[PDB]
């Protein structure tokens, strides 16, 4: 039915420009006046920008006015939003979203209804930078026994984030992959996966590992010793 | 700017339980209030309107009620599905403006974290660096802490810990402690342990290895 797409997010260097788009379907987009949310680190939300119908006036808080526009396209149905001299506190996730109703006198006016899943701006001048995909395997005595846990050990890479499948998705159960700490400008996280102490060593676990910032894939395979 | 204040960052509840989530506006905004469902990795969902409207799709499980300053968002019969975070917005006074947000745990029966510790790989001494890890996995309640102990030593520099959300399966949590040391001081070591002390077990789970 009602879908809200972002694009154009990525990495960008402090006092740096970037444009987002949000691709609108199932509802008349010319009818709505249209706004911009962004999602901070620290899951907090705030407003960003707003359009009326003709692009006649917009909105800023004074947190982004001054520095952000936002525009529209009715003819191809995409909302816009230029970001220019951009600093860290403008690193979030950001987001299209469409009111509840048309009208002033509908109550859903005042909410917003509908959003995309958002596209992620980094403000940084850290470096896009490969992780090291290091396996880990247990040592040396304990082989008891029931269960058996393994893992890869993802490190030193920026920006986020980074992508963690076994066997190429293979093995969905018993994995857990932990959020990444940074420590120094670079990123490191865990990923564990249980298996029966049957399938391993016997039969192969292999982790995979993406990292589409860097267009870096390292596939890990977890070794006895 | 009016302040959305939502009293605690957290809530723990069971399944079929009445939970409550309170949002305190820092001026009148009548009612017009909205709140929000947002799960870990996804979207923003519109829940309540204006102060008490249901959005289509929405179950009649949850209902919102407040006016001017006071609001709050029940849930009667809560499911795992309900299990995400709750933000409140004022939608009336330039600039909108919405709470921190109430995250809402599930509870369940305990569980012990199962422990397991690796040692530095050789790909990893090949680079001058070396990693002890050390997984808590699916343990409940969320209450739990760690010690590394080297050679009998105690030890907080290096060490890094990690948490996962709650499990959607079993409702558990599991933690990452990483000590991180330099391949040469690894190496004037013999003996590494990682200790977990826990709700459950009276005497610390742990797993130590040597060289
Ligand atoms: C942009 C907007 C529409 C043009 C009119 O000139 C008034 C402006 C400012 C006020 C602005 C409307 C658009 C509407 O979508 C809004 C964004 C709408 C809100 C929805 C919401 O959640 O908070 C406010 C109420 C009114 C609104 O805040």
């Amino acid at each position: 039915e009602v879908q809200l797409v972002e694009s154009g997010g990525g990495l960008v260097k402090p006092g740096g420009s970037l444009k987002l788009s949000c691709a609108v379907s199932g509802f008349t987009f010319s009818d709505y006046a249209m706004s911009w949310i962004r999602q901070t680190p620290e899951n907090r939300l705030e407003w960003v920008a707003s359009i009326n119908i003709g692009a006649t006036y917009a909105y800023y808080p004074d947190s982004v006015k001054g520095r952000f526009t936002i525009s529209r396209d009715n003819a191809k149905n995409t909302l816009f939003l230029q970001m220019s001299s951009l600093g860290s506190e403008d690193t979030a996730m950001y987001y299209c979203a469409r009111p509840g109703s048309p009208y002033e006198y509908d109550k859903a006016y005042y909410s917003m209804a509908y959003w995309g899943p958002g596209t992620s701006v980094t403000v940084s001048s850290a470096k896009t930078t490969p992780p090291s995909v290091y396996p880990l395997a247990p040592g040396s005595a304990a082989q008891t026994n029931s269960m058996v846990t393994l893992g890869c050990l993802v490190k030193g890479y920026f920006p986020e984030p980074v992508t963690v499948t076994w066997n190429s998705g293979s093995l969905s159960s018993g994995v857990h992959t932990f959020p990444a700490v940074l420590q120094s400008d670079l990123y490191t996280l865990s990923s564990s996966v249980t298996v029966p102490s049957s399938p391993r060593p016997s039969e192969t676990v292999t982790c995979n590992v993406a990292h589409p910032a860097s267009s870096t894939k390292v596939d890990k395979k977890i070794v006895p010793r | 700017d009016v302040q959305m204040t939502q009293s605690t960052s957290s809530l723990s509840a069971s399944l079929g339980d009445r939970v409550t989530i309170s949002c305190r506006a820092s001026q009148d905004i009548k009612n017009y209030l909205n709140w929000y469902q947002q799960k870990p990795g996804g979207t923003v969902k519109l829940l309540i309107y204006y102060s008490s409207t249901l959005l289509s799709g929405v179950p009649s499980r949850f209902s919102g009620r407040g006016s001017g300053t006071d609001f709050s968002l029940t849930i009667t019969n809560l499911e795992r599905e309900d299990i995400a975070t709750y933000f409140c917005q004022q939608s009336i006074t330039l600039p909108p403006t919405f709470g921190g947000g109430t995250k809402l745990e599930i509870k369940r029966a305990d569980a012990a974290p199962t422990v397991s510790i690796f040692p530095p790989s050789s790909e990893q001494l090949t680079s001058g660096g070396a990693s002890v890890v050390c997984f808590l996995n699916n343990f409940y309640p969320k209450d739990i802490n760690v010690k590394w102990k080297i050679d009998g030593s105690e030890r907080q520099n290096g060490v890094l810990n990690s948490w996962t959300d709650q499990d959607s399966k079993d409702s558990t949590y599991s933690m990452s402690s990483t000590l991180t040391l330099t391949k040469d001081e690894y190496e004037r070591h013999n003996s590494y342990t990682c200790e977990a002390t826990h709700k459950t077990s009276t005497s610390p789970i742990v797993k130590s290895f040597n060289r």
